[PDB]
RNA sequence: AACUGCGAAUGGCUCAUUAAAUCAGUUAUGGUUCCUUUGGUCGCUCGCCACUUGGAUAACUGUGGUAAUUCUAGA
RNA sequence: CGAUCGCACGCCCCCCGUGGCGGCGACGACCCAUUCGAACGUCUGCCCUAUCAACUUUCGAUGGUAGUCGCCGUGCCUACCAUGGUGACCACGGGUGACGGGGAAUCAGGGUUCGAUUCCGGAGAGGGAGCCUGAGAAACGGCUACCACAUCCAAGGAAGGCAGCA
RNA sequence: CGUCGCUACUACCGAUUGGAUGGUUUAGUGAGGCCCUCGGAUCGGCCCCGCCGGGGUGCCCUGGCGGAGCGCUG
RNA sequence: CAUAGCGACGUCGCUUUUUGAUCCUUCGAUGUCGGCUCUUCCUAUCAUUGUGAAGCAGAAUUCACCAAGCGUUGGAUUGUU
RNA sequence: CAUGGUAAUCCUGCUCAGUACGAGAGGAACCGCAGGUUCAGACAUUUGGUGUAUGUGCUUGGCUGAGGAGCCAAUGGGGCGA
RNA sequence: UCUGGGUCGGGGUUUCGUACGUAGCAGAGCAGCUCCCUCGCUGCGAUCUAUUGAAAGUCAGCCCUCGACACAAGGGUUUGU
């Protein structure tokens, strides 16, 4: 099996990230992170491989005024990968999925973090490359 | 003892050092420190920075004939056979060229006589 | 790692499987068409210098 | 079987684009190119292999890599 | 300014006797002409729209000079100059449920509609763009890159183009 | 004949700095191909000329390993 | 099927996180709402530990006991509680 | 060591197991494994932050006749930085 | 003490990025000098190249010196079962 190790989160609630699928959504506005118990005044933050609730701000009007489950695939904050490498990406990105984990879209633009790849096998198959 | 990486500067990166960059187009770079990384991020050419490996090789800082022929036996003739054929130099080949001349001439003359 | 050792003056190439990285680090970080003395393979390969001519990746 | 030469720029399909554009008739290229066919021309030149020169590569023998492809490497 | 490949096979012999000579081809060629063409030009000709009247001219718009480039002639492009060029005889702009023509339907005459469709010309190969080879391609049952769809994978990669016949 | 009341249908205006799809473009970034100036990982020729060598007679015709000329070049 | 879970007509209490009632202290003045910050305490326990009951088959839930060790969040609107 | 303080917390995934239970739909648990949340105590090997080492380049205006070397602008500004 | 700890110097490490000067038939060019030369030479000129991964800093809370220099058995105040 193997569970995900802790990584630097970097993406709190209120962050707007790119939408890397082809659903017609251009960005995702993160409103919460799944599995976050929280603390007083602490913003729920998400890293790569984290499932979030997000609303698209620009894109198809049929997706706009709704809440979508999403999974972060790229992040601009450097995170240590248990073997020294501090990887970070050119931009924050995520894709729209459902609660089961199936991706609403059918393709992913750009790389996908290895943490997100082996946590969501549905996302990894659609991924063009893994970084 | 892991993979050994090379930077924007071309220096050797040991495990547990530097950072790794993954662009959106799918290319992955690795840097030794923030000096080499920030030079890369400012679209700066490594061939114009005097401490970079790429510069030193461009400006050349600090920086025969072999031929062997062998004889192999081929399918049908051993090396001993081909040695004997090529070692018929002392008038053995001369005997072959003169016996060819007289035999071909006597066959040519007899062929003219065969017709009438 | 497998090695495709071939003798030009006699033919008779053969494939040898090895797993000791100490014997292959004398080959590591070497370009093609370079000759490295392959005396690090056991005891029978003494007096031999061998030239790297090619190879394949993990994916072929 | 492979190297070489030739074809694969024709045919077939469709009508999206395109309103002096395409296209039709007319005229020009004395402002250009043209495989192939066809017919000319190929002793018009004063200049130690020529009774025939050099090296490599296919196919083939053999050792393979990859999960994979009409992928290919080394000898 | 032939180091190429077949077919029958022969003549001269004095210098002799081992050479020189020979026909039918095929292939090959720099150039010329022809043929198939191709490419760009000349004149006349196109549907609706003014709830499109002034457009073009920075970044070429019109012309001149000198070039660059192309297979060639030309603002095709560059530099230096001149301020030109088109329009109520409808420019320019917009639409088209517009590929053009030979043609089709109706039929006194004149006309009114239809021509995606087997012949000719053009264009296009999911949308753009850029090239290799070749005489001829900006080729797509060739390649390269991006975009969009989509394929197999051991997730390290690899492979796409039915507006061809089904 | 018109107002008002009921029922259908059709358009109009209308906050929403509304929405969507084409087309032509300024500016910024910019893959890739082509050209040019370099570059030179490699593969070769000549100068071999450390040697055994030699023939018209050390004055080499050279029959090969190998040194490598550490150069002139494709 | 009164009492797994509820509890009508009635009736007995507890609490001082409501609001009243009163005016004992303070009028030579005890700075008067909320929020933020921070500590501690209570239990009448939402969750977690150990349990009992069901109209508890499993899952989920409901009732009750020991129990306050630990936790009880991020936001739109509103000065707000 | 008298005495005082005192501290750890909860969740998820794999397996158990599509198992027990159930007509079916559905659907656990104990042991074990891998990890997280909140909290606590540290720490600087690495990544990041700072940076007046006023360390070293770049640069504006002015000033020392010019070069060199520097300085002034309340840290002149900016890059990298032990 | 079989010395000591300092101060300089050196080495290492590291930071930045290739110093001044000289040289060049490098350099957009421009201004002068032609019995001259047969294509030449004299200045100004940012920048480039070689010298030169050079120059500069580096414990003050970096590491190792055993190179040089001087200094270190000195001072004061108290303390008794
Ligand atoms: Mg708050
Ligand atoms: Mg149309
Ligand atoms: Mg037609
Ligand atoms: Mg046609
Ligand atoms: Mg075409
Ligand atoms: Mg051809
Ligand atoms: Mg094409
Ligand atoms: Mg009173
Ligand atoms: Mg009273
Ligand atoms: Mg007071
Ligand atoms: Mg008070
Ligand atoms: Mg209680
Ligand atoms: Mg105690
Ligand atoms: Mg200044
Ligand atoms: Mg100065
Ligand atoms: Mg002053
Ligand atoms: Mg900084
Ligand atoms: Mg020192």
């Amino acid at each position: 099996s193997g569970a995900k190790f802790r990584i630097s989160l970097g993406l709190p609630v209120g962050a707007v990230i790119n939408c890397a699928d082809n659903t017609g959504a251009k960005n995702l506005y993160i409103i919460s992170v799944k599995g976050i118990k929280g603390r007083l005044n602490r913003l729920p933050a998400a890293g790569v491989g984290d499932m979030v609730m997000a609303t698209v701000k620009k894109g198809k009007p049929e997706l706009r005024k709704k809440v979508h489950p999403a999974v972060v695939i790229r992040q601009r904050k450097s995170y240590r990968r248990k073997d020294g490498v501090f990887l970070y990406f050119e931009d924050n990105a995520g894709v729209i999925v459902n609660n089961k984990g199936e991706m609403k879209g059918s393709a992913i633009t750009g790389p996908v973090a290895k943490e997100c790849a082996d946590l969501w096998p549905r996302i990894a198959s659609n991924a063009g490359s893994i970084a | 003892m892991k993979v050994e990486l090379c930077s924007f500067s071309g220096y050797k990166i040991y495990p547990g050092h530097g950072r790794r960059y993954a662009r959106t187009d799918g290319k992955v770079f690795q840097f030794l420190n923030a000096k080499c990384e920030s030079a890369f991020l400012s679209k700066r050419n490594p061939r114009q920075i005097n401490w970079t490996v790429l510069y030193r090789r461009k400006h050349k800082k600090g920086q025969t004939r072999r031929a062997v022929k062998f004889q192999r036996a081929i399918t049908g003739a051993s090396l001993a056979d081909i040695m004997a054929k090529r070692n018929q130099k002392p008038e053995v080949r001369k005997a072959q060229r003169e016996q060819a001349i007289r035999a071909a001439k006597e066959a040519k003359k007899a062929k003219q006589a065969s017709k009438k | 790692m497998k090695l495709n050792i071939s003798f030009p003056a006699t033919g008779c190439q053969k494939l040898i499987e090895v797993d000791d990285e100490r014997k292959l680090r004398t080959f590591y970080e070497k370009r093609m068409a370079t000759e490295v003395a392959a005396d690090a393979l056991g005891e029978e390969w003494k007096g031999y210098v061998v030239r790297i001519s090619g190879g394949n990746d993990k994916q072929g």
